[PDB]
């Protein structure tokens, strides 16, 4: 079943646009937020849009984007932090700690400019509707 | 001439309509209004009056900061909270939606970065550690690379399972150790490497 | 209840206490006030009542916006301006310090965006412009890269302003500069004429 | 010539170079590290240094103001007297990018990349020592 990936910082849902751009909304009605979490191994996930079937990805500069071909840049490490929120790192650029995020306004937040103590990396899986 | 019906004095602070949080948290809702006479404020849970006694722990209100506050939030609190600012010239209202989520019990959690890798000259005594946070006692086992060296409850105690020792190493001991922990909700696990010198 | 002593309704706008500006400019001081009954507002120049007849061109007030406006400020405006908001339950006040600055004598100044680059087909007539503002008639000369024209005896100021180039050639293509100066300093901006 | 103060219209502060090497803005006319000393190499080029920590205002490769003790390439600013009679200072080195010296309304340095011609953050006026 699908879940939404609500970010605490702004309180937006994680979205992948047909335009392949990765932002964040608040429109519970929006279709491009109804994410589909899938796991390779345990702790490794694939988040794809149940609409444009796009796989959340992060290129070599730490920039979230919607690709249509599931690949190395689509592998994220889902983790439940002590505070009970979820934090997703880039398998690929994991060594540095490039988390998925969003700035207080609902826009992707460059992997490099991000960090552990940030409310931008914390997510919550909420029901469909 | 000096009349004035309620107006918002800080729209950016009301931007976040949906409040989704882990239970036990504290939540604050704000409705910064302006107006003359100074407007009054009241809060509504799902439409009707939100009596203090309507939730364990009650709720605080900070009129000087136009806010409502609920501590140690619980699943029962889920709902719609609406403020209602008013004076004799009119009123304004806003509505926040709160979704509190009970996340425990959950899979065991391993403090990131651990176990820490290591390396030592043949004959030396290396050490490995696995810290696991849990509201219970998690099943934890050490796996060598298949051999399961230690296991919580089996051969080593809990206090003992936290630290995997390896006295008088060798070039054989060179490999990928693993910390596997878990419960009925699931498991977590992190590896480390022992480089023999 | 309905008793309310004057309060600041917008502390932000009041952040800037020191207002330093070029002479001639128009300054505005604001003191957004709240209070029931509605407070009243009055201004004070250097501690005393700032009466309209205290400066040339008096001053406008905006009750709606709790402000004071002074147009074409002069050095004689230098001072502290204090607003006093008050009603029967109390009063509040803020003070702004105004420092008007005569920037003259200063180097010439060239109207930004001039000279404007150009480009034309061989045969036509290209043009270049340089407008300069200075306390005294500015010494201005066009420099093609040799000194083309130069304001002096045979070239007047209104003439020097615009540099014409009739029936161009591929040789005229290059960097035309407008250099201007006075006893205090000099400034200069270039422009490129591309030949087609 | 003599020591001047570089007042920024935006928030209404004096440019300031801290012993720390950090560049910010104060409102204290008495503060010491605001007594700047403008010196010009070529005409149009300048060096702003504290007549105390003898530090020269500078901008690194990411447009970030800092106090230097060794006058260097990142110390040269292009002094320009604008049409409205305020001064704007640009990084000689990063000039291509149009990275001006600036202060946010709270009196804190403004990173070059996030500054522009239209901002009141970049407008200064030299004022008397006292
Ligand atoms: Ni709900
Ligand atoms: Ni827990
Ligand atoms: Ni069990
Ligand atoms: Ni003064
Ligand atoms: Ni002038």
């Amino acid at each position: 079943k699908p879940k939404l990936l609500y970010c605490s910082n702004g309180g937006h849902f994680l979205r992948i646009l047909p335009d392949g751009t990765v932002d964040g909304t608040r429109d519970r009605s929006d279709q491009h937020i109804q994410l589909q979490l899938s796991a390779e191994s345990v702790g490794e996930v694939y988040i794809k849009s149940t609409e444009t079937g796009q796989y959340l990805a992060m290129d070599t500069d730490g920039l979230l984007y919607g690709s249509q071909t599931p690949n190395e840049e689509c592998l994220f490490l889902e983790r439940l932090e002590e505070n009970h929120y979820n934090t997703y790192i880039s398998k690929k650029h994991a060594e540095k700690n490039w988390f998925v995020g969003l700035k207080k306004n609902g826009s992707c937040k460059r992997g490099p400019r991000t960090h552990y103590g940030q409310k931008a990396i914390l997510f919550l899986p909420l029901p469909v509707s | 001439n000096n009349k004035r019906a309620p107006y918002w004095t800080n729209t950016e602070k009301m931007e976040k309509r949906l409040h989704a949080v882990p239970a036990a948290n504290t939540v604050k809702f704000r409705c910064p209004a302006g107006g003359n006479p100074m407007p009054t404020m009241r809060w509504l849970k799902n439409g009707k009056e939100f009596k203090q006694e309507h939730r364990i722990g009650g709720y605080k209100v900070r009129n000087q900061h136009w806010s409502l506050i609920m501590e140690s939030v619980v699943p029962s609190d889920k709902g719609n909270y609406t403020c209602v600012v008013e004076n004799e010239y009119g009123s304004i209202n806003h509505t926040y939606h709160l979704d509190v989520v009970e996340r425990s019990p959950h899979r065991p959690i391993l403090q990131a970065g651990l176990p820490a890798n290591a390396s030592t000259v043949v004959g030396g005594d290396v050490e490995f550690v696995c810290k696991v946070y849990s509201d219970a006692q998690p099943h934890i086992q050490w796996i060598k690379h298949l051999k399961v060296l230690k296991a919580a409850g089996v051969n080593t105690t809990d206090k003992e399972i936290e630290v995997l020792y390896i006295r008088n190493v060798t070039f054989e001991d060179a490999g990928e150790y693993t910390c596997l922990a878990g419960n009925s909700i699931g498991i977590s696990f992190h590896s480390a490497w022992l480089t023999v010198l």
